[PDB]
């Protein structure tokens, strides 16, 4: 309450004077800079003027010239002068030609994409771990080559030999693999990279190689990072049609999964992370250990650990004397984790339908029956075989 | 469908007696109608399955007004549509 | 690079029309069958030109685009 | 005597060196604007001393003069791109008594 | 490029036919031989609603015609 205040106050009172303070001492307090910063932005523009003519290197001469070409078509070889860096010179980069006589005016231009858009990630998950407490050591294997090698440096000197990489996650699912990931992604607050598998099969051929080498070139500049491939066994099945799937699709995307994790590429550092519930058809190349370390192994948890999960779920929902959190447990014979989340949606679902806005011990033990018929309805062995 | 993802579950009936009605009554408003014409004695004889055939019987009865050349819609072409309607459902799905 | 007046919508058209030219060769003569799709398109074409008027009065909308498919 | 000096001064304004419609990709702050003219390529050019860069906004659809591609006025055009995807689809929108029964 | 140029035609296309509605011209008449290619948008209500299916099959009344026009 007060605690939350005081600090959003404080940090307005920050922002208010720093902006003040930044706006007249450039606009009036002009001594350091004045007459110095007054002629270097003259001779600069002044020199190449305007409209100055964006175009794109293919190559560069090592003598002080570039065979640029205009995105429209006419190609030109244009000289590389004054007030110029030839350090972010290189293929690919964009450059700007004065317009009349084209030369080199210099290097400043970065345009985002649409591709490089799909890729990073601006969220900031509102779940930090401890609220997927429980398979309490699965994420204390997570933490100890994703966070520790970042945070002490020390250790892995001190018994030195070579770090960490990557994880797998595969196992039942209700597991609760993709909070999981969300979790260790959030905590540590390095560049999280977030592509699911299924992308990297388009109806387009060939054109899966392109997009994962595009992927971890992206990766590798953001350096530390995390890449979830999240569900990277849906490449097992989604095809569109028997050539954008089938051996040819699936070998292209392997042979690629395969490049940018290790290769000769001597690849920087790119932590990976997958969800995935089939490690019986991955690449052998992979699960190979040696890429990839500790693998985790997730099973249905057992009644005290789901004594620990039905916890995190029920606070917030209305509580009262009358609630028996500990007979929904019990009766629950290893029972996934999804269901329990589940039945506390369905709590409330019944809730408004009354339109009573308490829940007790009533509205918790009538949707554990709605949540026990979907899958049990869908069992139609009824006589056991 | 993995457990927990769907909280709501929307099953749509082909029409009961009052709904294939309602739909009825809706169109029938941009007809003529004169005096003696029950819109109830038309929704019992249809059937349905959908919507689309309920707005469709309606839609042929100002069809066959068109080709007499009278302005009104009365109760002969009603006869009419159910007719052709019912009887090309049957010839497409068979 | 100015406006400095506008042409007629029938000037400056992509073809001819060809209402003014000869009629086609094909008369209903020559066509034999079809029977069953010649009182479909007397209807969807033929009569909301000559006859605007039938289709408001009752409150009817005629049909928009006519397609035609087949082998 | 106003008519006759109406028509005189219309023969000056009509006459256009050359005139674009360009669309705001990005500003930056260096006081210049980058603008794609809207077939060709792009360019890097600043504003004149009638409008700032605070009122341009993003894919804001602009005038430019073929001279020397100096902004004249923000265009008055512009169209959201989802109202383009939402119109060409074309999709009713209804109320609940029509859907009833 | 030249899928470029086919798009942006066929999105004009659908456009124009909306503006033609309440116009006395009744909509376009367009064919096709192979209606498994049609674009979804096209074929959608506003633009084409009737589909005047030609059969091949016929019964012996309307094969009987097509021989004796041609005869
Ligand atoms: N062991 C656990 N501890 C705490 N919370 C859990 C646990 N297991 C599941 N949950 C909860 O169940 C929710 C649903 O899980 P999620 O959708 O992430 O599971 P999943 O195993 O990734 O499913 P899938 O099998 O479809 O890949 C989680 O977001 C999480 O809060
Ligand atoms: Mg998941």
């Amino acid at each position: 309450t007060r605690c939350k205040l005081k600090l959003l106050r404080m940090e307005r009172i920050k922002d208010h004077l720093l902006l003040e303070e930044e706006f007249v001492s450039n606009s009036e307090i002009l001594k350091p800079f004045e007459k110095k910063q007054e002629e270097e932005k003259k001779q600069l523009e002044e020199i190449r003027g305007n409209p100055l003519s964006i175009g794109t290197l293919e190559e560069i001469i090592d003598d002080d010239h570039a065979i640029v070409t205009s995105p429209t078509m006419p190609d030109y070889y244009v000289s590389i002068l004054s007030f110029v860096d030839k350090e972010l010179l290189e293929p690919g980069c964009s450059v700007l030609l004065h317009h009349k006589t084209m030369s080199i005016v210099g290097v400043l231009q970065d345009d985002a994409d649409p591709m490089v858009s799909v890729m990073k990630m601006d969220k900031s998950p509102t779940e930090s771990y401890s609220d997927i407490g429980g398979l309490e050591s699965q994420i204390q294997e997570i933490k100890e080559s994703v966070e520790l090698p970042l945070t002490h440096p020390e250790l892995y000197e001190e018994m030195g030999i070579k770090p960490p990489k990557g994880v797998i996650l595969y196992g039942a699912p209700g597991t609760g693999k993709t909070l999981l990931a969300k979790a260790v992604a959030n905590q540590t607050s390095a560049t999280f990279l977030r592509i699911v598998g299924s992308e990297l099969i388009q109806k387009y051929l060939g054109d899966g190689p392109r997009l994962c080498r595009q992927i971890f070139k992206v990766a590798g500049e953001n350096a530390p990072s995390i890449v979830f491939i999240d569900e990277i066994d849906a490449i097992g099945t989604k095809r569109y049609d028997s050539n954008s799937g089938g051996e040819r699709e699936i070998q292209r995307t392997m042979l690629e999964l395969l490049n940018q994790l290790d290769g000769f590429d001597d690849r920087g550092d790119v932590k990976v992370i997958m969800a995935t519930n089939k490690i019986e058809t991955l690449d052998p190349a992979l699960i190979r250990p040696g890429r990839i370390d500790r693998k985790i192994l997730f099973e249905n948890p057992d009644l005290s650990t789901k004594k620990k999960i039905l916890g995190i779920h029920t606070s917030k929902m209305n509580l009262s004397e009358d609630v028996n959190l500990e007979t929904l447990v019990t009766t629950k014979d290893d029972l996934s984790g999804a269901d329990i989340q589940a039945m506390c949606t369905e709590a409330g679902l019944l809730a408004l339908r009354e339109r009573r806005m308490q829940v007790t011990a009533e509205d918790f033990k009538q949707a554990k029956e709605r949540v026990m018929k979907n899958k049990v309805e869908e069992n139609l062995e009824g006589l056991y075989l | 469908l993995r457990p927990g993802r769907i909280d709501r579950k929307i099953e749509f009936p082909p029409p009961s007696v009052a709904a294939r009605a309602e739909i009825l009554r809706i169109h029938s408003r941009k007809m003529n109608l004169t005096r003696g014409i029950n819109l109830r004695k038309v929704a019992e004889k249809m059937n349905g399955c959908s919507g689309a055939d309920v707005k469709g019987v309606c839609t042929e009865a100002g069809m066959y007004a068109l080709r007499e050349r009278r302005i009104h819609v009365t109760q002969e072409d009603f006869e009419l549509a159910v007719g052709k309607v019912m009887n090309k459902n049957q010839e497409t799905a068979i | 690079n100015a406006l400095v007046d506008i042409l007629p919508p029938d000037s400056d058209s992509s073809i001819s029309v060809m209402g003014e030219n000869e009629k086609p060769d094909v008369t209903y003569a020559d066509v034999g069958g079809l029977d069953m799709q010649k009182q479909e398109i007397r209807e969807a074409v033929e009569l909301p030109l000559v006859q605007a008027d039938l289709y408001e009065q009752i409150g009817i909308d005629p049909p928009r685009g006519v397609l035609l498919y087949g082998p | 005597n106003d008519k006759v000096r109406f028509i005189k001064d219309e023969l000056r304004l009509l006459q256009e060196p050359g005139s674009y419609v360009g669309e705001v990709i990005k500003i930056v702050s260096d006081k210049k604007v980058l603008v794609k003219v809207q077939p060709e390529g792009k360019y890097i050019v600043d504003v004149a001393k009638d409008i700032n860069v605070k009122d341009l906004k993003a894919s804001q659809r602009v005038c430019l003069r073929s001279d020397s591609y100096m902004l004249h006025k923000v265009l008055e055009n512009k169209a959201d791109p989802l109202v383009s995807l939402m119109m060409v689809e074309k999709v009713p929108d209804s109320t609940y008594d029509m859907v009833g029964g | 490029g030249s899928d470029r140029e086919v798009q942006r035609i066929l999105i004009e296309l659908l456009t124009q036919m909306d503006g033609f509605d309440q116009s006395t011209n009744v909509k376009v008449i367009m064919a096709t031989n192979r209606a498994d290619t049609l674009d979804p948008a096209l074929l959608r209500p506003g633009r084409l609603d009737r589909k005047i299916e030609f059969p091949s099959l016929r019964d012996r009344r309307e094969r009987r015609l097509i021989f004796g026009t041609i005869a």
